[PDB]
């Protein structure tokens, strides 16, 4: 069903939600993650999401339940397809380059406070060829390390 | 800062996982 590489990647994802390491994701933990992404879920939304994934109706998500979800929805992700997907999302106009203005929009969309000086520094540090934007090879070099 | 690049990748990954619920 699921390989070992992907079960390890999914456990690492799980750990980002299970902040107290108790082996369950609560509506509180899901809500914390969502608000860290700039989203504003209601408690009713959070409950609906937990209910969709929660196989034994105990009102929390254990790792087996989370794994069943990832296997239904993400059974083809690696560190590589995720970087490729992130680049496609960030490159709003689809020209194969991330601009200063595109990175500002991504930051807002993901609830990351910004300044112009921070965005400039980010583009300059990633921009290996000096053309003033970040192409995919540049992105991959910057994103390969966690 | 590289940390902020990495944090954005992780936020995008978390958004994709949240969208699976
Ligand atoms: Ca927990
Ligand atoms: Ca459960
Ligand atoms: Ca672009
Ligand atoms: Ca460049």
């Amino acid at each position: 069903q699921l390989t070992e590489e992907q079960i390890a990647e999914f456990k690492e994802a799980f750990s980002l939600f299970d902040k107290d390491g108790d082996g369950t994701i609560t509506t509180k933990e899901l809500g914390t993650v969502m608000r860290s992404l700039g989203q504003n879920p209601t408690e009713a939304e959070l409950q609906d999401m937990i209910n969709e994934v929660d196989a034994d109706g105990n009102g929390t998500i254990d790792f087996p339940e989370f794994l069943t979800m990832m296997a239904r929805k993400m059974k083809d992700t690696d560190s590589e397809e995720e970087i490729r997907e992130a680049f496609r999302v960030f490159d709003k106009d689809g020209n194969g380059y991330i601009s200063v203005a595109e990175l500002r929009h991504v930051m807002t969309n993901l609830g990351e406070k910004l300044t112009d000086e921070e965005v400039d520094e980010m583009i300059r540090e990633a921009d290996i060829d000096g053309d003033g934007q970040v192409n995919y090879e540049e992105f991959v070099q910057m994103m390969t390390a966690k | 800062k590289k940390a902020v690049w990495h944090k954005l990748l992780s936020k995008q990954r978390k958004r994709a996982v949240v969208a699976c619920f």
